[PDB]
């Protein structure tokens, strides 16, 4: 049951993994493995809760991300209790903390999507956009910090597979994509949006998850390039395309 | 210096010079209230702290005056009517106390305390009525106390008693008297626009006016959100479309009175639309506000909304 | 003192006007100022769906009587006040009676001076943490709703009032926790940065000190 649930959480079938981990909490002897299995159950439940994103619905997006965050750092609460002096759960804790930070940054960015229409611009005759310019500046800084932290997790692993390293690189590219999507069409479309045409030749993606991630990356980059200077930097299309790029990134488990 | 060295010397010397006990003072002072004279000067100085700027002086004055005569509204019952009849001589309940407590309520912020004060005025002569209407219009000049006390969604007997008492004292003044410091009539109309108590004096103050500079600056908003229909008719019978354009963006107006103001702006546009359309400068916002007030409640204005929409250049893209 | 209900906060945060119309009248009264700001001013979004949402949000704020005072508060020219606060800042290098005895720009000026005084006392001290930095007009209970509304207006118009600095300043007010809660309820995206600013100062419980 544990190995089947492990494969389920490997391939993204997280409701199945959640049920199998619920079936396993009474089978362990040590409380350490109980905390580990409970944390796995909560992570699978949170990733299952992330599957409620249908399309374009930012309110339901906020609801699903909030529920997933609640379950997911309940899971990290139960995961750091499973950390041992011998074989600590260092990579698991860092990966889950980075996923928490990425989901929280996604929720904050959707809150800024909503804070475009809410909280109207100040009494000012970039500039004359209100607090939202500084909000996307802080969001870009947070996503770039997340990219650097995914990079240092990559550099600190050294024992992973090619597949796990590719997964960490995919998460880093996800938050790098969000930071670039902020920069190229909110902060400075004139300075940004160079000839960033990725030479998509032999897409040698080893997993279906990797194929979905690069398809999402290509779609979002094409949308950003197609909406580079078509609108003023305070735009409803800019927030919509970025804020739906969030949904496209989170739709794949 | 003259400050630092002085402070150091004052801290070092600690000379107090000629520097429980409440019961002794209260039972050696309650006696002179019912037996003696000139002890009321101490009460006058005690009531002078109610006129002080700081909150704490008024708080301690209220706390000290609560027990010397002997659930804040219940405190009002225990302190206004139970300890009313004759503790002092008749001099100490007259204008000597009344003026002091009148100057107390101008900066007084507690609403039920103000309620107790105005109840005390209603309980108990021409100059007395003059000062009573002066302090009445002065406390009506601030609208936050009527906003907090009188809520149409929170019917309380205290507010009804307050408004009935004010109607009673204004009945007494209008019976006394039948350019004239015309703010008092504005005050009395803006508290009779509250509505009747949940008594008969309300209809008296209602029908003394409306004979079937002097008023229009800010009145129509508050005497249109009133639910009484006579004031609605008095509003609609004496206006021209400039104030119609003034109150078209005012809010809080209920459904019935927005229907009457909609039909009156409709017939105003039917009379002469050119001046009212030239006076306003916003077009999309004007159409937006009349549309949302059209679909918010009763419609009332189907044709002339389309007329004013077609007069302005309409939206070219869906 | 009531607080903003959670469901009202998700309705404000998700800007879902359908469930925002199902709010109670006191909750709507607490949440007025940001709705007035997004309804009266230019939308700055300029989409048909948000135009329809603004049309639906203009309905429930029309029936409220207290929104006219807020509309008058928007009418004050804030451009002159930003140099006035700047000149008052360079000089630094009953309040309720004046509140109901002065007009809207003077009410803005006095509340703004109070807020900058509390901010300057916060920034001057390292870890003093005065329980009552200034017992003032925020302490009366009768006029605290208009005080909180005008504080929200004086916060979300200029950049001279930082959100985390206002959050740290309202801690020393004797009733400023409710003010901070409704102010965060007015600016929904700032909840994370207010929480981050408030956690980042003060290490232990200090034996449950002020």
């Amino acid at each position: 049951v544990y190995r089947i649930a492990r494969q389920a959480s490997r391939m993204g079938n997280h409701d199945m993994a959640k049920e199998l981990y619920q079936s396993l909490l009474t089978q362990v002897a040590s409380e350490h493995f109980y905390f580990w299995l409970n944390s796995l159950k909560e992570f699978s439940h949170a990733e299952q809760c992330l599957t409620g994103l249908q399309e374009e619905n930012y309110s339901s997006a906020l609801s699903c991300i909030a529920e997933s965050l609640k379950f997911y750092h309940k899971g990290i609460a139960s995961l750091t209790a499973a950390s041992t002096p011998l074989n600590p759960l260092s990579f698991q804790c860092e990966f889950v903390k980075l996923r928490i930070d990425l989901l929280q940054a996604f929720s904050q960015l959707i809150c800024t999507c909503n804070s475009l229409k809410t909280s109207p611009p100040p009494a000012i005759a970039l500039q004359r956009c209100g607090r939202i310019s500084n909000q996307m500046k802080q969001s870009m800084e947070e996503f770039r910090s997340l990219a650097s932290r995914y990079g240092d997790l990559y550099q600190a692993s050294f024992d992973a597979d090619s597949a796990t390293l590719r997964n960490v690189e995919l998460q880093q590219q996800s938050c790098l994509l969000i930071s670039h999507a902020i920069e190229a069409l909110i902060l400075d479309p004139e300075s940004a949006s160079f000839q960033e045409y990725g030479s998509t030749g032999t897409a040698h993606a080893d997993s279906e998850y990797e194929r979905r991630m690069m398809s999402v990356y290509n779609h979002v980059l094409e949308e950003v390039e197609s909406l580079n200077r078509k609108y003023t930097p305070v735009s409803y299309m800019h927030t919509a395309c970025l804020c739906n790029a969030i949904i496209a990134l989170l739709k794949v488990p | 210096h003259i400050l630092d060295q002085v402070k150091s010397l004052n801290q070092s010397l600690r000379l107090g010079h000629l520097l429980q006990l409440l019961g002794r003072l209260q039972d050696l002072l309650l006696g002179p209230k019912a037996d003696e004279q000139t002890t009321c000067e101490v009460l006058d100085y005690f009531l002078r702290r109610l006129g002080s700027s700081q909150v704490a002086s008024r708080v301690l004055a209220m706390k000290g005056l609560s027990l010397v005569l002997s659930t804040d509204v219940l405190q009002g019952y225990q302190w206004l009517l139970r300890d009313l009849p004759r503790l002092p001589l008749f001099d100490s309940v007259r204008s000597t106390t009344a003026l002091a407590l009148q100057q107390a309520i101008h900066m007084e912020t507690d609403p039920q305390t103000i309620s107790a004060y105005l109840i005390y005025l209603s309980q108990h002569q021409a100059q007395h009525s003059d000062l009573a209407l002066d302090v009445a219009r002065l406390v009506v000049e601030r609208s936050t106390i009527m906003s907090h006390l009188f809520s149409k969604l929170s019917p309380s007997a205290a507010s009804d008693a307050v408004l009935s008492a004010l109607l009673s004292i204004f009945s007494r003044y209008v019976r006394r008297m039948r350019t004239m410091h015309i703010l008092v009539v504005h005050a009395m109309v803006i508290l009779l626009t509250l509505g009747p108590p949940r008594d008969s004096e309300f209809q008296a103050l209602l029908d003394i006016w409306f004979p079937e500079l002097l008023l229009p600056d800010w009145l129509k908003l508050r005497m249109i959100r009133s639910e009484v229909l006579r004031l609605v008719d008095a509003a609609l019978q004496d206006l021209e479309p400039q104030q119609l354009l003034l109150f078209v963006q005012s809010f809080g107006i209920p459904v019935s009175s927005m229907s009457k103001l909609l039909q009156f702006l409709d017939q105003a546009v039917a009379h002469d639309p050119q001046t009212l359309e030239q006076n306003i400068m916003d077009k999309n916002y004007m159409a937006h506000l009349v549309e949302v007030q059209h679909e918010r409640g009763a419609s009332g204005g189907q044709t002339f909304h389309s007329l004013l929409t077609a007069s302005l250049p309409p939206r070219r893209d869906s | 003192l009531q607080f903003v209900s959670p469901f009202a906060f998700e309705a404000m945060q998700k800007v879902d006007v359908v469930c925002l119309a199902s709010l109670s009248d006191p909750e709507l009264r607490l949440l007025l100022p940001c709705l007035v700001r997004m309804a009266l001013c230019a939308p700055a979004d300029q989409s048909q769906s948000w135009a329809q949402d603004k049309k639906l949000i203009l309905r429930l704020l029309s029936g409220v009587e207290a929104v006219n005072s807020i509309v008058a508060l928007l009418s004050v020219d804030f451009h002159a006040l930003e140099q006035d606060a700047s000149k008052e800042q360079q000089l630094r290098h009953g309040l309720t009676l004046e509140f109901e005895h002065s007009d809207s720009p003077r009410r803005l000026r006095l509340v703004l001076s109070e807020l900058l005084a509390i901010m300057n006392k916060v920034s001057e001290s390292n870890g003093e943490f005065f329980f009552k930095s200034s017992e003032l007009f925020e302490s009366p209970v009768y006029l605290e709703e208009a005080a909180d509304v005008l504080c929200i207006l004086q916060a979300e118009l200029p950049s001279l009032l930082p959100i985390v600095d206002v959050a740290e300043a309202l801690l020393h007010v004797r009733n400023g926790a409710w003010f901070l809660c409704l102010l965060v309820a007015n600016v929904p995206d700032s909840f994370n940065e207010v929480c981050r600013g408030l956690i980042k100062n003060g290490e232990r419980q200090d034996e449950e000190s002020l």
